[PDB]
Parts: structure tokens; C-alpha cells; sequence
């Protein structure tokens, strides 16, 4: 019997129209847990490097994690695999809400698509009964808009729905995957299902599903749940909210935007607006925001409610969460009320969030500057605000200059010539960053920019505390009960860090505690993307319910399989490195592992390539950022390291 | 002088998560927490995002035929479905009823247990349950949850049938 | 193949708790018809409290021969809803939708053999219509063993067989 | 058998705590019909002229009109009749909602209350369980406050209560009872009961009430529901939208307060403001208007729904319909919000909306003057609304000088003299009046003030138009379908009746023609008052439902009785003059029957005394007001004629 996980996947190929259950290898699941990690060795031996992301070959594959669909807190992500279109390498998407644990009660772990179908579809999977649907009266509808009309015609109010905007439909390289109050945003996952002709997923599921050991899972469920009460009573003393406590970045309730608007850089990751958080500004955001948020609601399985209901006048209801708050408002130097309203046409659209503004920023500079002239925008309007409306529709029809920015700020730069490409300055491996541009080296996060292969900074920090308490005694007390810690190690090195002085950053923590913390922090985000656990109540905030000792319980007891945290940690480092692998086979070297270079305005080249080194030996790679064959022989990857060698990417 | 329970639901600080369906579902199999599926969870919420429609609703009591006409409320700017705030085991539809065989569900308020676990498990505590005494007498024909079940596939099934499926099982 | 539902459409927010509906459908269920009327004997029954705002039409449902092991009370948009206040049921806890001297179940019928609801034809502002439409007919003996041993699981294979025999 | 009826009084002695049911005569109801009617004959014979207002031997009555209980829409009307304690004549008040159709239900056409109880007191009436329960606690709650608080108690939702406020507790001259949209309101109806020691009335009913001809009661009904459908979708052209619809004044539905503001008179029925509906008052209080109305809700069985919930930021919601909504504004010159938030209060206090802002706008006149000093109003609050607040309490609560205020201002002149009389300059037999002063004569509403025995204006008016049209063109037509004319005469008078010229008032209509208009109006506001009827879908608007045509239809077919128009045309008559017959035997004559100096600013005395000398002739009356005793016998009201001669009031 198999428990925790369905055992089966469904393999669809759009280009013939057929659909075929498969059952798993249990083997894979103890190897690489599930989620991600299954997900990237199904890429790495059946998406060859000679394979482009939009041909029939590539797949897009949607996971559910290991522990979706059973009573564990907050899991419930769906993890969403291809290859991207802007950056090349392997794209991971995560998707919370409702999506994965509805394919689990319908009897699946994946859904995976291959080939194109030529006229627009959708899959539709009731249990055992799975078809394609002809979507053509669907063209070009928003993709919330599309799953209620889906669910209408299906008769099945209580069917999720997964589908892609107009932008996801024309393979706009930062299109998205909407479900209700979830997105898969980042990497271009939109794009790869609109070029396969897949306009939605919808799944409705009605079966049990099963764990292990029940009265000892029960339990630590319970257990989970009382954590994140006491945590709620005493959240993280002398910090700032929206870092004291657990969730997603709860910026849809309160808290003040001053440390947010005031160190985020407004435009094209550009300007840095010391004293913006006014009072009449505090005001004016805060009376907007009492005005359109409607209900603070949840995920699946979860008390911590970080989305929120938005209700613009005049405009259909969609939903936010965290950082898409400030982006498409800081990019277009407005207000909360104007940001709220365009992201409102963007979630419809399906354009990642992050992506889509900074692209919008960049071609206004270029248009500034003189790159980009007047010619190539007709019809522009001549408000600030009216222009980023007039764009966003251009983006997403692929019209004009429209087309050329669909592909993001590093191809349309390339494109354009003329130096723009000094403009797409905020790029790594071609993918737009979170628009920070900060003043000191911070050693830590400098590694994570550099090697992440999320190839977003959100994304893998978390664990360890961003900044250092000025007082000893807040130090003491915080290190005190920390017992998510692998190793007492961490306590001490908390204590030693301080604000200024002799052990502040760069030169403290020193390159090797820089290593260990971001391989704790990076590794407890693969946890997840692998269990589906949410990273709201686990890699993400400072103490979580969820953490590297109590996860082997959680695996043994759900999926019946031997699990501790030494062979948890192995088995985390096992499919990292597969990542790796991945990427390093599509052509990624040391040489692309750069941040962007303005990216702190104190750098230190000698101390910077002395932290990649180390961090390269630490996770066994060479210096060239590729696994060396001893590694990989140890982890079970022999099968990797013989493709190398028969490759030439490794000597013999 | 008798007891009787309410359940207490605030449904405007309902999020939608649907733990509650989850843990009841979870508790309710056999054995318990063997595994979970809401679609037999005994409290079902009613939810669209949209339209702000966020209703935990309780299974009650079995009724073997439907009603003459269903009712549709629109109450304060919201259209609620069809028989939305109906708690009935009923043949119209597959809420508070078993998805692979149709046997009524019921609420029992956890009978045996410390406490409700929907209850328990509803952490921004949108559900409560409170008791009070009344003189009225309870004129209830109560019946047990077995004799509940065995008669409703007796009703759709036939006496005979069931009896002799019953033979050929044990 | 295909059967007739009837909705009856409830616009709350047009009621003005008059409480006609109540006096026509008392009136023509009467014996012998319109002879007298009585609110209590009435197969619609509004729930009314001027002073929260709230004016539900609720229509008799099934009987029930027990009440819930948990009755329920809603908070709703602000308004403090009554204990079983959208319940349609003939149940033993309380008198509506029982004859008031006897305590008879009563249903509601859609008045059959009249051309139009009365309730709905005295409803001068509208709050009341109804609608029907087209549905799949039920269709499935293999549900009726799966469920037999749910309740051997859970009772016993012994308990089960000698209940049958009654 | 008993139909409509249901032929059983409660009789309740408070002094000795003893209930008891009693079958009426029904001679009774085919001589006086019921409601008004057969509490009229109850008071003759029961309440001699020696009998004081605040004596044991003074009976309240409340009474259910003949044909509520039966399907007759809008048919719902409570008539409380007793003693006034300020006019010392009879004094009858109508109360709608729900109160008298649950009495009937309950198996009961009256509760006659006498003799005083001790300790406050309420009677619980459940079908046939009466009984009389202490309301101790329940002293000084508000008339509103007191129904939630023994519904809970006695567990019963559905039960209909009658209250009084402190202000009845208190015998204050113009104290009210409340239940919920409804108001005994005029003539001190709530001292009485407060006297008496009565809390309140509840009741409970679930019986059947029968009629005698099914289906020809029904179909009578049917047409009356046909003819409020066309008339609303034909209201009366040309006419000011409050005049030309069914129903009681619409005040709380839209309109434009033009006409009202600037014709009734602000302050103590004094201060005409010609020019005071501006554009900026018609906004303000239209905002204030939109944001306290909750709902337009209904009487029992009425489409109408004329009355509407209040709800004012931070106090409790109450009912509000009518002349109420000004009353309060105009006598303390000041806004609709203030109005709103005083008649809150006033409502829970149980006080009469029109003879209580008459008497606090009096006070003021009086200390504006000097008549009053400022000694008299210790704790004078300097803000003008803050001032009617403060002397709201004082009278409720028989203060200081809201000791005398609480008698009205006709006694409180007589008392406070110093010429304080000149400033009760409102009054008709002791009684506050509508606060209207006009310019020229009207001889149809000179009738009505000076022999209306309810001495309320607005309470005798209807049937016949207030206002001649223009173009004769609008009379032709309106005319033309009025079938609710008793003759064909009254459509000729309306044809000749112009606005200006020699054909207008007040030499036209002629003397003969007004007569028989004042005759016509008051005999349907009778018939209303003793079947139940609400005036607002008979006696009171233009061209209503119900008329003299298929009223007999309805008594016939309800009450199982034989009934004609001419029959009911005397039947009319017969306790009419019996209600001036209480009067006259309670000290009215003619001289009593004058308007106030002041009510028009053109009068005619020699037309005035010919207008009254021909009405008291077509009445039957003498020269003094006084009943002949032709007409008595002729009416079958010997035994009134007989007491007249025996005590002197009528010569042998
Ligand atoms: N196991 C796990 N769980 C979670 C996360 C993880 O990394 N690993 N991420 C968190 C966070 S921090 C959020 S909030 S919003 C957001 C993000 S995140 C990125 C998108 O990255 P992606 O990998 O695709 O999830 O950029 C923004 N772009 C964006 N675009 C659109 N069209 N709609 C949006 O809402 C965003 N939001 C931004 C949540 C997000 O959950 P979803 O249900 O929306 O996927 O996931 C946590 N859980
Ligand atoms: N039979 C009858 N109905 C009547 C009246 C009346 O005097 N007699 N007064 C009317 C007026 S002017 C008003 S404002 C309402 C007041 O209703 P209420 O007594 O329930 O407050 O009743 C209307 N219906
Ligand atoms: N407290 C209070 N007083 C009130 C009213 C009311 O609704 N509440 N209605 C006014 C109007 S518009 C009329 S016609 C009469 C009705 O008088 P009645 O209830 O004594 O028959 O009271 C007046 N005084
Ligand atoms: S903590 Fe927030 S983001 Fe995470 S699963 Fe719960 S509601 Fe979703
Ligand atoms: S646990 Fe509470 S908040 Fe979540 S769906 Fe259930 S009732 Fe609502
Ligand atoms: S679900 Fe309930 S309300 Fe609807 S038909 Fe069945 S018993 Fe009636
Ligand atoms: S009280 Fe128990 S049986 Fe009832 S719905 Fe809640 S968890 Fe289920
Ligand atoms: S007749 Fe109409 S408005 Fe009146 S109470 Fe009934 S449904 Fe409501
Ligand atoms: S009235 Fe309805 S909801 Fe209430 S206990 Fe009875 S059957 Fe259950
Ligand atoms: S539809 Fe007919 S049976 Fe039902 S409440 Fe209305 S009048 Fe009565
Ligand atoms: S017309 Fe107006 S006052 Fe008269 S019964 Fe109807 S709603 Fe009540
Ligand atoms: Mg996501
Ligand atoms: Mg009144
Ligand atoms: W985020
Ligand atoms: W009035
Ligand atoms: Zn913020
Ligand atoms: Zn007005």
C-alpha cells in the first residue's frame, strides 16, 4: 500500500489526445521525497539539453507535494516544472490555495503534459474520469474569469481550477498560472501552457486519502497547531511586525509601509525615496486599503489567512498577497490606489508581478533616455498612469513594441540595441530581481543571489535572522528557545553577530558560517517544495512550527517510510544538486552565478570569490559550480556523473 | 428540565480554509485518522470568494424525499444556492452524504470526545458551542445512527435485498 | 430520463414582513377553502424581527421525527440570525409548520392544481416567484454494498446482521 | 354561529386581579358594527359624566375592528377608547401593525380594563390563557425596550406586545402606546393605562377566525388587490406626489419637502417660512434621510408599506412614519437629523408627536417672553437642541416645571398664568392641533375642526379633494372613473370648483355643498374605525379601494349580516351621534366648537355661523350642538333621548 502519496501520475500528450494513468516507483519517493524533487528527475531523463521550451518535447508537469491532502497545516502547495522561455534552465513554479490537495482526493501525485495541441483545450478530471474539453469559446478570457464560466458549464461549483490569462495564451515570457488566491508566477510556466494550447486544468476529487501511522500523525498536527498559537501570542520581540510573526509576508494587514517604501527601490529598481512615508501619505494608503480589502481568507488547511479579497469601484474582485502590493505602484512612482488597479487587469491577464512592472519601468527609461522614441509607442497617452495601462495591453497582445517586451528586460534590451542592455540592470540568468538595491556586501545573501536556482531571493531566505540585535540581552533571549536549529552552532553565531564593529558584515559572519547558514536556509525551502508544505509555516519565518526535527516525523508517520533528520538532510541535498545537474546540462557555469552589478554599492571581489568557493566545496561541486563525480556517486546520483564524463562536462 | 446544544457560527470570521472539514473527515474514518476526505466531513462549508459566500453548514437530520420546491434566498445583496442553508440528509444532493455508497451523515458534537474538533481545530474561532437548559419536554424519536442507515438503504433498496446481502457478508 | 425541479426564488431583501404570504396560504389550505385563516396553519412562516433588520420568508420542508443532536445559529452580514432560523423542517422542537392544535406535520404542496401559488400572487412587491427547469432523473446497486460494510466497520459484522432481522 | 367577530370580550378588573370572558350581543353588531362603534355604546351605559379620567370607574378599552383576523387587506387597526384626562371628553385612538389581528386569533374581539392595580402590572393573553404577571422590573423601560424583554421572558417570539414608556407611567396628558411600527398616540390613551397600573398587553393567538361566504369574501378581496395594482400604476395627475397615492402620508419615501416646510409653521405653531427649501437643505436632509432609513415596512397584511425603520449612529432603531418626521424639526426651527434622534427618545418615552413639540416650543415662547423665568429650567443647557433634550426628561418625569408642562399647554397656560393663555393659540376643546395657520377660509375644513370628535384634522379628511384643478380638462377626467362617490353630485360640485373666481372659496362650494363633503369624509373614516380598515387604503386618500359601494359587500360576506350602502350610511350615523351624545353628556355644547382666533387670517363670521347652523340640521343636531330627540329615536338611541329630558339636557 502506498500512504501519503496516490502512487499514480497521468501522462497526457496534447498532440494526440491520449491520457494514461501510470503507477510510480516507490524507490523515486525515497530517493527524492516528491513535489520538486520527483519532478526534476522526470525532467532530467526525458527533457534532454538539445530540447527548446517551446517544442512538443518539453514538458510542463503539475505536482502535488508529498503531504498534500492530508491533515498536516498549510500543506497544499502545488509545484508547477518546465523549462523556462526567458531564462533557458529548469523553471519551478509554487502555487498555494486549494489546487493540490483537490488532485490528490481525485487520485494523483502529477499531471504530466507533453506535445501541442492545436486548438485550444482544457483538461477536466473528475476522480477516475479524466477528458479533454475544446476551450475555444475561452479565448482571451482572464483566467479567474475562465474557471467560473468553466465551473458553470461543468455543473461542479466545487471543481479547482488552474488557467492562464491572455498573456499565458500568447507566451508572454512572465505569464502565470491563476487559481483563486494563488499563482504560479515566476519563470514563464504561463507561457509553456499556452504554447502547448492548454487554456485551464480543472480537477474535482472525492477519494480518501490515506496516512501510515494515523494516531501518531494526528498528533503532530496537534502539536503544529499549538505551536502556532503560542507563536502568535509571542512573536518575534524588538522587530519589525511583518517580520515577527508567521505566513507569507502579511502585508495585506496592517503594519506601516515605512521601512518598505523608503529601502525598496521605486521604477526600474531605480530610485531610493528616503523620507517618502509621510503622514499624509500614511493616511492616504491607509484609507484606500480600508476601503478595498474585503475579507482576509486562507489556504487550504490554514488559520493564518494571508491573502485578501480586493474590491476596486468599478472593477471584478480578485485576490492579493504579499509583495504585489508595492510593485506595480513603486514601479510607476503612483499611489496604493493606482497599484491596486492595474494589478487587478495584470492578475486577469496572468503577468508575474514582479517581472511585468520592472519591464513596464524599463521601457519608459528607454523612452526617457532616447533609446526608445515616441514612434514606437502610438497612441501613447500622456498620464503617467494612463502610459502604464496603454503598455500592459500592448505586453499582452504582443502588439508592437509589445512583442519585444514580452520577453523580458534582458532579450528586449538585446533586441533593442543601442545600450539598453545598460538598462537591464537588474538581472540574473536573465530573470528579473526583487527591486532592492542595498548599500553594504551582506555576505550571506550574496551567495543566495548567486546560486539559488529559484533565481529569486524571497524564495530561499528565511531560517536565519536578516539583521543582528544591537542589545547582548535580546540576543540571549531570542537563541534561548531556538530549537529549530540543526546544530547549536547557530545560537552562538547569532550572539557573536552585531550591528557595527569588529563582528558586523562583511567581514562577520565569517565565509564559513556564511555557508552553513544559507545551506540550512535552502535546504528547509527544498523540504517544502517537496512535502507542499507552505513555506508560511516552515523556511520562510524566523521559528516555524515546521522544522528539521520534526519533519522526519512527519514523513515517516504520513508516508510510511524510514526517515530521519540525518537521511531528511541527504535526501535534500540529493535532488538540490539534481537541480544543479539539470541546469548545469542546459549550460549554466560559474560564470552566470553573478549578481547584478549595482547591486550593493560596497563590493569586495576578493572576499566574494573566496565565499563561492568555499560554498561550492561545501555543497560538493567544483570551482566551476558543477557536482564533482565523488558527490554525486555518494548521493545515488552515479547515473548524473557518467552523463558527464560521456558529455565531456566532466574529466574522467 | 433538558439540555440543549447550539452551534454557534460566525460566519463572517470564517476564512474559508476548511480545516473543520479536514479533521472531522480525519476523526470519522475507520479507524480513526486513518485517513481524510471532506466530501464526508458532517460540517461542509459553503464558499465563494467572489461573491464574499463564506457558510459552514452542520449535517442534521435524514430525510428520505425531497421537498416539493427547493428554496433560493437573496439576503443582503448576496444569491445564495439553492437549499443553501438546508442541513438535511437528503436525495438532492451529494452534501452530508457517504460519495461512494449515499448513507446519511449525521453530527454528533463529537459524542465521547473532550471537545468538538472542528471546533478545536477552527483557530480564528468562527465556530463555538454553548449549552443551555429548557423545561420543555424532548419529544425526539431518537434513533440509533445504525438503525438510521440500515433503514435508509432498506428504503432504497428493498427489504429483501438488503437482508439477503447482509447473509451473504457475515 | 429527465425530471422537473421547482425553485422557489426568496428576494428577503424586498420583503416588507407584511406576512400576507401567511394569510392566503392558511386561507386557501382551509377546509372548506377560505372559510377562515390562521397564521400557524400557514405552509409559509416569516421570520421577522423589524428591529435587526430581518424579514425571511421560510417555507415548510420535510418531517423530521427527531431534533438535531446541535441546533445552529448564524452570524451573518452583521445580523444575529434566530436558532434553527433557515431550518424548513416539521420538527419536534418547535410548532412551525405543525397544526397548531393537533401538531401534524405541514408541507408545503406549490398548491397543486391552482394556476399560481397564492403566496406569491399576494405578494404585491415581488419577494416571492417561482422556477423550474429540466434535470437528470436518478439513475446503482453497487452503492447499496459498499455501504453495508461501512456499517460493519463500524458496528460490527454481528450487530448489523441481527438489526435485519426487524 | 359568529363570523368575523368572534363574539367574546375579556373583561379585567386591576383592583381585584379578577379575568373573565363574556359573549357579546349581536345586536350589538348589527346596530354599531364594532370596533369605535361598539366601544361607544360600551362607554354610555358603563361610564356616567361623574366618572373622572383618573378614577377606578374609568374604563380602558381595547378593541379589534369587525373584520380584522380576515383576509381583507390592510384590515389590522387596534381602537383604544377611555376618558382623555386633558379634553375630559371621550378620546378613541387607532393603532395599526399587528396587535388587533393576534387578539382575534387569540379568540377575542375587546379587553375592557377597570379599577386601578397597585403594583405595575402586565396581562399575558395566549389563546385561552389569561393571566395577569408583575412588571416591577420592567418600570421605566421604553415602550419598544419593554416588548424585547418580556418576549424573552415568556419565551414566546411571535407574541404581539402593547407598551407604555415612562411617560405613561408618569400620566402625562399626551402619553402614547407603543408596538413596534405602531401608535395609540392622541388624547392620553397611555396615562390612563399607566393609572391603571398597566405595563403592558401581550398577546398570542393561533386559532382560526372564520368568515361566512368563503368564496365570495375572497373574491372581494381579490378586487380590491386589482384595483391598488392600477392605481399605483395610475396615481392622481397633477397632483403633489403625497396626495397622489394609496396609503397613509408617504413622508418616509421620497418627495420633495417644498410644500411642507414652507406651509406648515415652525416653532409653537407660529413662524411661516416662505423661502426655506433651498437647494443646500434639500441635499442635507435627503443625506440624512438615505443613511437612517433601514426599511419600508409593512402593517399586516399591506403592500403599502408605508412606515420605515430608523436608525440614527449610536442609538437604538425604532419605526417612524407620517407627520412625525417634522413635527420635532419645525417646532425647535432647527435639521431632519435632530428631528430623528429626539423623535428616538420620544418614542421610547411613549409621548404624542404632536402635542409634545407643540408644548416644549410653547415653553420657550414663554421664557422668551418672561413669562417664565429662567429659575423655572434649572441646568439650562445654552445649545437650542440641547434645550428640547433637556426638557424632554423634565417632562417625562413630571419635574420642576415639567410637572405643569406635562399636562399640555392648555392646562399649563391656566395654571402658569401672567397671560401665558395667549400663547396656547393651537388648542380645540383643550387639544393640540395640526400646526398649520392658513390665509383664507376653507369652509369644508372650518366643518371638520370645529365638530370632528377625534379633534384631529388630519384624522376626518380624504375623500374629497383638498384642491380645485385649474383647467377644467383635469376635473372632466378626474371625475370621470370616481366611483367611490355616494351621488353624482359630488362630481358636479368638483367640475364647478375653480381656484380663483367666483366659483372658489370660500363663497364656493355653497354652504348646502359643503355640508354634505364634511358628511361624506367623516362617515368613512367611521366605518374604518369600526371594521378595522386602515384609513390609508380607505377614508384617507383619493379614489381608494375601499368605498361605500362594496363595504356592505364585505360586512355581509365577513360577518354573515344583512348590510346595504343605506343601511350602512345609518349605521354610521347611529354611533357617531351616540360618540357626541358622551360628549354632551359630559359638558360639549356649540361653544365648544370653534377653531382656534388665529387658524386663518380671512374670517367670516356671518358665513361661519351659517356653515355650522346647516351642518348640526343635516347631522339632526339643534342649535346648541345637542342630538334631537327625533333624530335619537329615529336612530333607535331612545334610551339616549330619555336620559337627555330625565337629566335636562333636552326639554320634554
Ligand atoms: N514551499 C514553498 N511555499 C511557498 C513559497 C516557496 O517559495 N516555497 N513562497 C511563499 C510566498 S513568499 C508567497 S507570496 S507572492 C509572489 C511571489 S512568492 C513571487 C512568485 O513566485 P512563485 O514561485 O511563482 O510562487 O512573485 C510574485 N508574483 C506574482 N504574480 C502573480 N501573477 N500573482 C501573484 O500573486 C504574485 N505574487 C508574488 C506565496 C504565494 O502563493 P501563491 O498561491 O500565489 O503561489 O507562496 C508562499 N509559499
Ligand atoms: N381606521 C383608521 N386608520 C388610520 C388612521 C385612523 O385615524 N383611523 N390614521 C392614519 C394615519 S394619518 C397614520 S400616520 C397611521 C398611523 O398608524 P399607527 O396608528 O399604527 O401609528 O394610521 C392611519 N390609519
Ligand atoms: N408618538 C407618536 N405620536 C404620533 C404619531 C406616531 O406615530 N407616534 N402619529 C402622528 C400622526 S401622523 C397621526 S394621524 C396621529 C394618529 O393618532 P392616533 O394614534 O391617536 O389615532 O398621531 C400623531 N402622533
Ligand atoms: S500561511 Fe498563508 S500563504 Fe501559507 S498556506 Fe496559510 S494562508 Fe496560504
Ligand atoms: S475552520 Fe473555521 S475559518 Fe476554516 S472554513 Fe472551517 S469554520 Fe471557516
Ligand atoms: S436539500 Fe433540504 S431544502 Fe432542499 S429539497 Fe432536500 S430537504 Fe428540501
Ligand atoms: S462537532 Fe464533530 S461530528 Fe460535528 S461537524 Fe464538528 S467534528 Fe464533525
Ligand atoms: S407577502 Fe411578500 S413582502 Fe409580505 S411578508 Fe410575505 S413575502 Fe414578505
Ligand atoms: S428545527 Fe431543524 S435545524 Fe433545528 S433541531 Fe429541528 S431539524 Fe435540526
Ligand atoms: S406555494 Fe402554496 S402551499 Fe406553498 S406556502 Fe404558498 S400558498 Fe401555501
Ligand atoms: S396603508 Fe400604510 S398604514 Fe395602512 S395598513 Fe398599509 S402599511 Fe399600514
Ligand atoms: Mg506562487
Ligand atoms: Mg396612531
Ligand atoms: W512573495
Ligand atoms: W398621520
Ligand atoms: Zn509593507
Ligand atoms: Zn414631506
Amino acid at each position: 500500500m502506498r500512504y501519503a502519496e496516490t502512487g499514480y501520475v497521468l501522462e497526457v500528450d496534447l498532440t494526440k489526445g491520449s491520457i494514461e494513468r501510470v503507477a510510480t516507483d516507490p524507490r523515486d519517493t525515497e530517493l527524492y521525497l516528491g513535489g520538486l524533487g520527483t519532478n526534476a528527475k522526470i525532467l532530467w531523463d526525458r527533457v534532454p539539453p538539445e530540447v527548446e521550451p517551446f517544442s512538443p518535447e518539453n514538458l510542463l508537469i503539475f505536482a502535488a507535494g508529498l503531504l498534500c491532502g492530508t491533515p498536516a497545516t498549510g500543506c497544499n502547495r502545488t509545484i508547477v516544472s518546465t523549462v523556462s522561455p526567458q531564462t533557458k534552465l529548469m523553471a519551478f513554479s509554487m502555487m498555494g490555495g486549494f489546487w493540490a490537495p483537490e488532485l490528490k482526493y481525485a487520485g494523483y501525485d502529477k499531471i504530466i503534459f507533453r506535445g501541442k495541441s492545436p486548438e485550444l483545450v482544457y483538461l477536466y478530471i473528475n476522480n477516475d474520469k479524466v477528458e479533454i474539453r475544446d476551450a475555444s469559446h475561452l479565448k482571451g478570457k482572464g483566467a479567474i474569469e475562465t474557471a467560473e464560466i468553466i465551473k458553470k458549464e461543468l455543473n461542479e461549483p466545487r471543481a479547482q481550477v488552474a488557467a492562464i490569462g491572455k498573456a499565458g495564451e500568447n507566451r508572454v515570457f512572465y505569464a502565470s498560472i491563476e487559481q483563486g488566491r494563488s499563482s504560479a508566477s515566476r519563470g514563464g510556466i504561463g507561457a509553456v501552457m499556452g504554447d502547448k494550447g492548454l487554456k485551464a486544468v480543472v480537477v474535482r476529487g472525492t477519494k480518501d486519502l490515506c496516512v501510515a501511522k494515523p494516531e501518531e500523525y494526528i498528533g503532530l498536527c496537534n502539536e503544529v497547531l499549538d505551536y502556532i498559537k503560542h507563536r502568535e501570542e509571542n512573536p518575534i520581540p524588538d522587530v519589525m511586525p511583518i517580520l515577527a510573526g508567521l505566513g507569507s509576508p502579511q502585508e495585506m494587514k496592517v503594519h506601516d509601509e515605512k521601512w518598505h517604501t523608503e529601502n525598496f527601490n521605486w521604477g526600474n529598481a531605480r530610485t531610493r525615496r528616503k523620507d517618502f512615508w509621510t503622514d499624509e501619505v500614511s493616511h492616504a494608503w491607509e484609507k484606500t486599503m480600508d476601503k478595498a480589502r474585503t475579507r482576509l481568507i486562507s489556504c487550504y488547511n490554514c488559520p493564518m489567512k494571508c491573502g485578501a479579497t480586493i474590491s476596486m469601484e468599478g472593477l471584478p474582485t480578485y485576490m492579493m498577497k504579499c509583495f504585489t502590493k508595492l510593485t506595480y505602484t513603486m514601479a510607476a512612482y503612483s499611489d496604493l490606489d493606482f497599484g491596486l488597479r492595474i494589478a487587478q487587469k495584470a492578475t486577469e491577464y496572468g503577468l508575474d508581478g514582479f517581472s511585468a512592472p520592472q519591464v513596464m519601468a524599463f521601457a519608459f527609461e528607454l523612452l526617457e533616455k532616447g533609446i526608445l522614441k515616441d514612434s514606437d509607442f502610438p497612441g501613447l497617452p500622456e498620464g503617467n498612469e494612463e502610459r502604464f495601462f496603454y503598455l500592459l495591453d500592448k505586453i499582452v497582445n504582443r502588439d508592437g513594441i509589445g512583442d519585444i517586451l514580452a520577453n523580458g528586460t534582458y532579450w528586449a534590451a538585446q533586441e533593442i540595441g543601442n545600450g539598453a542592455e545598460d538598462y537591464a540592470h537588474n538581472n540574473i540568468k536573465k530573470h528579473e530581481q526583487l527591486p532592492l538595491k542595498l548599500s553594504m556586501l551582506n555576505p550571506i545573501y550574496y551567495l543566495m543571489y548567486c546560486t539559488g536556482e529559484k533565481i529569486n531571493i524571497t524564495q530561499i531566505e528565511g531560517q536565519f535572522p536578516q539583521a543582528p540585535y544591537p542589545k547582548l540581552e535580546q540576543r540571549e533571549a531570542f537563541v534561548e528557545d531556538w530549537i529549530q536549529v540543526p546544530d547549536e552552532k547557530f545560537k552562538k553565531i547569532f550572539l557573536e553577530w552585531e550591528p557595527r564593529g569588529e563582528k558586523s558584515m562583511p567581514n562577520f559572519p565569517t565565509v564559513d558560517m556564511c555557508c552553513d547558514i544559507v545551506d540550512w536556509q535552502e535546504m528547509m525551502h527544498y523540504i517544502d517544495d517537496a512535502l507542499g508544505q507552505c513555506a508560511g509555516l516552515s523556511s520562510f519565518p524566523l521559528k516555524p512550527p515546521y522544522h528539521i526535527h520534526n519533519y522526519p516525523k512527519f514523513i515517516a508517520a504520513g508516508a510510511g517510510i524510514e526517515m530521519d533528520t540525518e537521511k531528511l538532510k541527504k535526501a535534500a541535498k540529493r535532488y538540490r544538486t539534481l537541480v544543479r545537474a539539470f541546469n548545469i546540462r542546459r549550460g549554466m557555469r560559474r560564470v552566470d552565478e553573478q549578481p547584478p552589478a549595482n547591486h550593493w554599492k560596497n563590493r569586495f571581489p576578493e572576499l566574494e570569490k573566496e565565499l563561492l568557493d568555499s560554498y561550492y566545496k561545501l555543497k560538493g561541486w567544483n570551482d566551476d559550480g558543477i557536482p564533482t563525480k565523488e558527490t554525486l556517486d555518494d548521493l545515488g546520483l552515479g547515473y548524473v556523473g557518467d552523463e558527464f564524463i560521456k558529455r565531456g562536462i566532466l574529466s574522467a | 428540565k433538558r439540555i440543549v446544544k447550539t452551534i454557534n457560527i460566525d460566519a463572517d470570521k470564517c476564512n474559508g480554509c476548511r480545516a473543520c472539514e479536514v479533521i472531522c473527515s480525519a476523526f470519522h474514518a475507520m479507524p480513526p485518522y486513518s485517513s481524510n476526505n471532506p466530501a464526508r466531513s458532517r460540517v461542509r462549508v459553503v464558499r465563494d470568494p467572489l461573491r464574499d459566500i463564506y457558510v459552514p453548514l452542520y449535517a442534521g437530520e435524514y430525510t428520505e424525499s425531497e421537498c416539493i420546491g427547493r428554496d433560493k434566498f437573496i439576503i443582503d445583496g448576496k444569491e445564495y444556492d439553492e437549499c443553501g442553508f438546508c442541513r438535511a440528509s437528503c436525495p438532492s444532493r451529494d452534501l452530508f452524504r457517504e460519495p461512494d455508497s449515499g448513507l446519511p451523515l449525521k453530527c454528533d458534537l463529537c459524542d465521547g470526545e473532550p471537545e468538538p474538533l472542528c471546533v478545536k481545530w477552527c483557530l480564528v474561532g468562527a465556530l463555538s458551542v454553548t449549552e443551555r437548559e429548557v423545561e420543555e419536554p424532548d419529544e425526539s424519536v431518537k434513533r440509533t445512527e445504525m438503525e438510521i442507515g440500515l433503514e435508509s438503504l432498506i428504503s432504497r433498496f428493498g427489504a429483501d435485498v438488503v437482508a439477503d446481502t447482509v447473509e451473504q457478508l457475515t
